[PDB]
């Protein structure tokens, strides 16, 4: 079936003869063939929305469908490749179209389908399988066992198997099912507006150990949960989305691109093969899935690669695998479904935005978490979602923030006077909040046998009395404030500068340890309660305050500590309850 | 039918038909194979306008066919219901038995004659002091939360479902908890805390997620009110229905609105908003002549906190008050974080009192109303003066204030408060005052 | 050529019984006086097409006009020989100078470099202003913007970063595109005067769109600026700084055609698409794999109101890396240009800076005359009312600090030429305010340099 542009309005074409294709199926559009998706169907004629630009098309010219919604491979080859948003590798563009630059109408395998790979497989014949079952696995990377499953919608038993060296082409498994013989390859097919299916959804109870203290102590996120990090430009986002993907206990980053700056996508393939997991001893990429489309890329794909992103983590996520995924930023996405929408002639919800913005959101959202992966291991897994959000003027009552806060449950809100002011990582610790907090203290307090989630619920209290007494240093001046009062700011200057900042191109300073975090706290939290014990036995403010000025700011540069053993900061305690005898 | 004309978007239109009424459900056969089901929108003529729950991915037209069944949303009700959980639609979501339905009724139910209403009489414990004392919920009242995203309303809701009892005789509450556009973990809270408590064993559940067809989110408090009106209004039961979160169903009411191409009315949701939430809520109270009961607790989140906002603003029109989380509050890590101020229960009066619960009910309950807004007033003019504006005389209340907060309202969301203990909580609070402050000859009697 | 004009609805033109018609293709309508106008196909359509002309319709008789589709969107003639000719929004010759023959015409919309083969900004471009060069530092490549408002001196500084903008290697490989949006003929002659005076026009290329040319023109002159630049930095090696005034001009056009086209508002009046819009342009800026020469960009807008969070200067600001704010509280003094390091940032200031680009010492001293400024200038700002006049031994010497800090330093005048070394130079002497100790740092690894 040949189709026929009788209308091109902008991203919009209209086809007829399209009879025989599918609503979302994707079709080569034009003499150029550029991607596009079938989005309504009246009668024959095929309304398409154009993920490349239109410009020099028009009526008469020929629509083919590939007869395929939008899918991504899945297989060997896909860790630390760097895909646009439909999942076309970027490099090997590069090489088929002699160029530096995006053309249209290119059409590439997202994998290598000529590599060969190892095949180790780990199913005897006779076994009976059905969608999820591992029936071997390949050395991906170093670290990353690449486990091969049985695709959705395949049952039966394992006729023949063998390991072996092979493409992702050839069949490396032969299954008797209920229709009949159907061999496998390494590789499968899912289209990406889907959620990849699992047995079940699970409570995510399992801190993130990003190292990043502000985060993992105040607002941590769990395993299987959900971040958003919504802040105007110049904030920094960007230079901690990076600390997130390189500290955090998981086994697979996917970092999504969605619309925001070209020269950013670099730093990252730049900086990802330098940066070493100590331990594996092998470089960032060896773990991450790279999805760009950068701001002037085709508006259209920019909802592509956010389900080109997930569909992946899904992937990982059915393997075992606890995954990361990154999007950056959301709002551009949400801005491109704007576009659509009105091009669709639909009735607008808020400014502008489509009536059905919420529940893709949702819809998002909703396909990370912690699961129990189909196949009869029962195997667990995990994807936890960040998401940067670029509201206009940096203000969150805008509508793409209020409708993702209602479906995640940690807030990291980036200030502009803390970035602008040096205090890095610029997060709001009156605003923000992680919903999480109250089972993660569960969880802590009852791993180290302590009593954490006391400790963090004595921090915040006391930036939040800090915060009211600011407003009040506004009136009649900090000169005449009282004793036991003047030691609330000098402990809440110490969480400010020396706890919660944080340095990202720093040695040390980059990650901090689950057990080096609990020392500083604890550290700050003897400081404050101690020197409370000495104002109420007659000893005055300025008194402790010119009492220790080294030893007390010995604190300061406590963020710098290495580890060489592990014991460091397991000094000061000690050694307060000395000046506590002396002043 | 092997007639689809138009996809567009999630709506189909279907030529050469007849016989087919407005809102009639449907089903399309897929060229795959598939099955999906959808309801009629719009009917003219030879034609009809569809929406299809799943959506509309996958299908090539001019090989799907639709079937009219002849029937819209239905509920196959019986008693077996107890003890079980459903999706949005009312299909099981437990893997327990498939349920011989003694008949089905249309979700839209019928309009209660207002002269066949009987007041509400009765007074229910909550266990929650604040409600209990300062804002009673009485047996066929609609009183609904209003809370806001990150706000503990889940917890809060819980805690009624597990307390609320009446003073009588029986029989126990059944619960019929909707559940409307939440998270998965939202609603694997509920599932987990009502299993754990035995509450389940009282209780129905509709659980419809954020990920849900936008109208499935319609359906589901409809559902859960057919469950209820049977329950109460057929069985003789005493219902209680809790739903979580109103503001979920208006979203998807702008949702399916717009797919109509309808014209929005103020803020951006329909004019008939309104009608469409008084059609939930006064599906509630005591009938003349009959056992059962219906008390309903909607549950709301107010977009931006904003009062006057139209999910929020229609709702008290509706409702017989309202109660109100603050972030000041919840910040402040008083739980529940009710502030009292703005709360209020219209049918209270007659609620309380001797022989529903104690002669000093009214009382109290005034005078700790007055007291803490003078405490939160010192409090206020505490940022400009500081302090010295209350140097003997004036400096109670605001003590008070903060421990009327403190421990009267933060009781903690496991802590089940007997109207005894929280009127007795009450006038230990009390007693911080000087009694210049007015109760009567019983501020002697129970000092 | 097609006698069968439609419908004619202000700027807008329908035409039928066509063929081959293409989105975005060019037109001319041959007018029945003889005229000819140009214009482009918005939408397209079985055998109609719907078409905008540029300088509209007014005159027009349907019946007795016609139209001829060109084959070709908008396009920029290239060659080596644009530098030092003077061209209008279209690139059609300004200057009443030679034929252009041309070597490729170019679809002024460009192509999107891949981001693999995208290389990161680096090495630094001398400005001669200080206040850029030593604390926002212009790397090859960026996207550096200049906010500013209304009435202050940003027309004064564009053409001077176009006469002392140089390499160090040598100026021949440099080359500035200039592009005026939506000016007055008074602001265009300070242009043109300037560089044919300063003799820095035969280094530039210049595009000249003014305030009551058409507004498409408007829109299509920074396009053709741009395809210029693209061509000279990655056909030809050359290090290509673009300098574009006035963005605000550009974003007003946008929105008049908007509103012309019957589309639906987005914030604040501005279409929904401000951002990918100005991104397509922005992001023409870079540096890529292998080849030699860049594309740098200095887009100058103005901000309504001085308001940040304006969709101007707030879509700027999520695309572009950095920003140099202009502030009216220097400008009331004779400080040139007023520049505020406050909230002025260069996102990209270390890819610029160290040993062989600019001195050892430059990282440091930039963020030790930036931390002390930050007390210096609350110092000045603590008035005698609230008060007040008593602030010690510490605030006697940082409040002197600031206050010199933009009379003498910043305050460098619209024609000082300061090569790299005199900036760094002046930021010696003019340190010598403290003594050694109340600078951190660091100590012994420098601890003088220098020193």
């Amino acid at each position: 079936q040949i189709g026929k542009i009788i209308k091109v309005s902008g991203p919009l074409v209209m086809a007829e003869n399209m009879s025989e294709a599918s609503i979302q199926d994707m079709c080569l559009v034009g003499d150029l063939g550029v991607i596009g998706e079938i989005i309504e169907m009246r009668q024959d004629v095929a309304s398409i929305q154009v993920y490349e630009e239109t410009s020099g098309i028009g009526p008469g010219e020929p629509v083919r469908s590939t007869g395929e919604a939008l899918s991504v491979e899945l297989g060997p080859g896909i860790i630390s490749q760097m895909f646009d948003g439909i999942q076309r590798p970027l490099d090997t563009f590069m090489e088929v179209t002699q160029s530096n630059f995006l053309g249209r109408g290119v059409q590439l395998p997202a994998l290598d389908h000529e590599k060969q790979w190892w095949f180790e497989a780990t199913i005897e014949e006779g076994t009976e399988v059905s969608a999820g079952d591992i029936i071997g696995y390949v050395d991906e990377t170093k670290i990353i066992q690449h486990k091969i499953m049985v695709p959705n919608g395949i049952k039966g038993t394992v006729q023949k198997i063998e390991s072996g060296s092979f493409t992702i082409d050839d069949p490396i498994c032969v299954i008797e099912t209920e229709q009949g013989l159907k061999e496998l390859t390494m590789m499968q097919k899912w289209p990406v507006r889907r959620g990849r299916p699992i047995k079940q959804k699970l409570n995510p109870d399992v801190p993130m150990i990003t190292g990043q203290r502000v985060i993992d102590t105040f607002f941590p996120v769990t395993k299987g949960g959900a971040a958003a990090v919504p802040g105007p430009f110049g904030a920094g986002k960007t230079v901690v989305q990076h600390q997130i993907a390189k500290w955090s206990d998981v086994d697979l980053v996917v970092y999504v691109g969605c619309g925001e700056r070209g020269n950013e996508m670099t730093d990252v393939v730049n900086e990802f093969p330098e940066l070493i997991d100590p331990n594996t001893g092998e470089s960032l990429m060896e773990r991450t899935v790279l999805i760009a489309n950068t701001s002037n890329m085709p508006v259209a794909a920019r909802e592509a690669s956010i389900y080109t992103g997930i569909t992946i983590a899904e992937y990982f996520r059915d393997m075992g695998y606890d995954v990361a995924i990154m999007a950056d930023s959301t709002s551009r996405w949400a801005e491109a479904l704007r576009e659509m929408s009105g091009r669709l002639e639909e009735m607008p919800g808020d400014e502008g935005y489509p009536a059905y913005l919420g529940s893709r959101l949702a819809e998002y959202y909703e396909r990370s978490g912690r699961v129990i992966a189909l196949g009869s291991d029962q195997r667990e897994g995990s994807i936890t979602a960040i998401s940067a959000v670029s509201p206009s003027g940096g203000d969150i009552s805008e509508p793409v923030t209020q409708n993702t806060l209602r479906v995640v449950k940690v807030f990291w809100g980036l200030d502009s006077s803390l970035a602008q002011k040096r205090h890095f990582p610029s997060i709001n610790w009156i605003q923000s909040y992680s919903l999480y907090s109250t089972e993660v203290g569960r969880y802590m307090d009852q791993i180290l046998q302590q009593d954490w989630s006391d400790m963090v619920t004595e921090g915040m209290r006391i930036l939040q009395e800090e915060e009211q007494l600011n407003e009040i240093v506004r009136l009649v001046g900090i000169d005449s404030l009282s004793d036991n009062d003047r030691l609330t700011l000098e402990v809440a200057k110490s969480i400010r500068e020396d706890y919660l900042q944080q340095n990202a191109f720093d040695d040390v300073d980059t990650f901090t340890s689950r057990e080096k975090q609990f020392n500083m706290l604890k550290v700050i939290l003897t400081f404050g309660k101690e020197a409370r014990k000495a104002l109420s036995l007659g000893a005055y403010f300025n008194e402790i305050m010119e009492g220790t000025v080294a030893v007390r700011e010995r604190i300061s540069r406590s963020k710098y500590i290495p580890e060489e053993e592990l014991a460091k900061i397991s000094s000061i305690n000690e050694e307060i309850k000395e000046t506590i005898q002396l002043i | 039918y092997r007639t689809i004309k138009e996809v567009v978007g999630p709506l189909m239109a279907v030529e050469k038909v007849s016989g087919v009424k407005y809102e009639e459900l449907i089903e399309v056969r897929m060229q795959n194979g598939e099955i999906r089901r959808g309801q009629v929108l719009e009917v003219q003529e030879d034609k009809a306008m569809v929406q299809i729950f799943e959506g509309t991915s996958g299908i090539n037209l001019k090989n799907s066919s639709v079937r009219f069944l002849g029937h819209p949303l239905q509920l196959g009700v019986s008693e077996d219901m107890i003890g079980r959980v459903f999706d949005g639609l009312g299909r099981p979501k437990d893997n327990g038995p498939e349920i011989l339905p003694e008949k089905y009724l249309d979700i839209n139910g019928e309009v209660i004659n207002p002269i066949a209403r009987d007041y509400p009489d009765e007074f229910i414990q909550t266990g929650i002091s604040a409600i209990d004392h300062l804002n009673t919920l009485v047996r066929g009242q609609k009183l609904p939360v209003f809370s806001g995203s990150g706000l503990p309303h889940k917890e809060l809701a819980a805690q009624i479902a597990r307390q609320a009892t009446v003073l009588d005789s029986s029989d126990d509450f059944a619960v019929v908890f909707a559940a409307i556009g939440i998270t998965f973990e939202e609603a694997e809270f509920f599932m987990e805390d009502f299993r754990q408590t035995g509450a389940i064993d009282r209780s129905v559940m509709f659980m419809n997620l954020a990920n849900d067809p936008a109208i499935e989110r319609i359906a589901t408090p409809r559902m859960a009110l057919t469950a209820a009106e049977y329950l109460a209004y057929e069985k003789g039961m005493h219902v209680l229905v809790i739903m979580t979160d109103m503001t979920n169903y208006a979203e998807a009411l702008r949702e399916i609105s717009a797919a109509r191409r309808e014209v929005p009315g103020r803020r951006g949701y329909p004019g008939y908003l309104y009608t469409n939430l008084a059609t939930l809520f006064e599906r509630a109270g005591r009938i003349r002549g009959l056992k059962g009961s219906v008390t309903q607790i909607p549950i709301l989140t107010m977009p931006e906190d904003d009062k006057t906002h139209p999910i929020p603003d229609l709702t008290g029109y509706i409702t017989e008050g309202q109660i109100i989380l603050t972030r000041e509050l919840y910040k402040s890590g008083i739980q529940p974080p009710i502030d009292v101020l703005p709360s209020l229960s219209r049918l209270k009066d007659k609620g309380t009192g001797a022989g529903k619960t104690r002669e000093d009910h009214a009382a109290t309950m005034n005078q700790l109303f007055a007291a803490y807004a003078q405490g939160k007033q010192a409090k206020e003019l505490a940022v400009v003066l500081g302090e010295s504006a209350l140097s003997d005389i004036d400096k109670i209340y605001a003590k008070f204030a903060e421990r009327f907060e403190n421990e009267y309202v933060n009781q903690g969301f496991y802590t089940n408060r007997t109207i005894t203990e929280t009127l007795d909580l009450g006038w230990e609070l009390l007693a911080m005052l000087p009694r210049t402050e007015l109760r009567i000859k019983d501020d002697l009697l129970d000092k």
